[PDB]
């Protein structure tokens, strides 16, 4: 199908080419709507040098529709569900919740890719934003004990690492 | 072939956790 032949394209060509600080692919080449990707924090960042896993599960009509995408360890962040779910609007066509992002922020579309979510969710983790309230506590705790947050952002980083 | 691509995903992500430690202490 499409979303199959398009999954393997774009597997191909961040294997090729592969982004700064991110692994990224099928867990299994007999379900390719099934990946694993491995995110690294940015350094100078909230959480830099920080090892993310995260599930991407792709819709039957990729790349008509995002996939939705899930961290699989421990996070603290306003834009993170307690679940894990990430909420960027790079995950959202323009249509469902379109004020609940900046009007600024790319929505999903064919001419996106698993690249540019990815990429995405590493600007994310580098400017955490209270106003998508995805995280309740985590949200007030950017805006009103911000130390708290940073304490907790380092503990984060130094558990992913094992350290 | 699907096996050998499939080892090597496993070993890049084994590495990037390697290194993301390098960077963090050393920095």
């Amino acid at each position: 199908g499409t979303a199959l032949k398009r999954l393997m394209a774009e597997y191909k060509q961040l294997t090729l080419n592969p982004p700064e600080g991110i692994v990224a692919g099928p867990m299994n080449e007999e379900n390719f709507f099934e990946w694993e990707a491995l995110i690294m924090g940015p350094e100078d960042t909230c959480f830099e040098f920080g090892v993310f896993p995260a599930i991407l599960s792709f819709p039957l009509d990729y790349p008509l529709s995002p996939p939705k995408m899930r961290f699989t360890s421990e996070m603290f962040h306003p834009n993170i569900y307690p679940d894990g779910r990430v909420s960027i609007s790079i995950l959202h066509a323009p249509g469902d919740d379109p004020m609940g992002y900046e009007s600024s922020a790319e929505r999903w579309s064919p001419v996106q890719s698993v690249e540019k979510i990815l990429l995405s969710v590493v600007s994310m983790l580098a400017e955490p934003n209270d106003e998508s309230g995805a995280n309740v506590d985590a949200s007030k705790m950017w805006r009103d004990d911000r130390e708290q947050f940073y304490k907790i952002a380092k503990q984060i980083v130094q558990k992913s690492l094992g350290l | 072939s699907a096996d050998e691509r499939q080892r090597m995903l496993v070993q890049r992500k084994d590495e990037l956790l390697q290194q993301a430690r390098k960077r963090f202490l050393n920095k």
